[PDB]
């Protein structure tokens, strides 16, 4: 719950640009 | 029409680097698209991704997130919601 960092990179904002 | 802003102090509570992947699941989480992320949206991309809170898990964050008692995080609400387990210790 605290470092959710985890799930929160996985997908990533996927923005790229 | 004020309540709680601790919504808001969460997005500077965090550095850009979180907000940034803060949108990444940010998508899939809203299954209908026009609610809330609720037990089962969490465990959803939790469970595809890596992590794997249970039911007793989730509800035990989604518990203390939500001030009024309605079990759905809104838009900034999802901030707050690690903001509250981040920073809390002691
Ligand atoms: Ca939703
Ligand atoms: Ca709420």
């Amino acid at each position: 719950r605290m470092s959710a960092d985890a799930m929160l990179r996985a997908l990533l904002g996927s923005k790229h640009k | 029409a004020s309540m709680t802003d601790q919504q808001a102090e969460a997005r500077a509570f965090l550095s850009e680097e979180m907000i940034a992947e803060f949108k990444a699941a940010f998508d899939m989480f809203d299954a209908d698209g026009g609610g809330d992320i609720s037990t089962k949206e969490l465990g959803t991309v939790m469970r595809m991704l890596g992590q794997n809170p249970t039911k007793c898990e989730l509800d035990a964050i989604i518990c203390e997130v939500d001030e009024d008692g309605s079990g759905t995080i809104d838009f900034e609400e999802f901030l707050v919601m690690m903001v509250r387990q981040m920073k809390e210790d002691a």
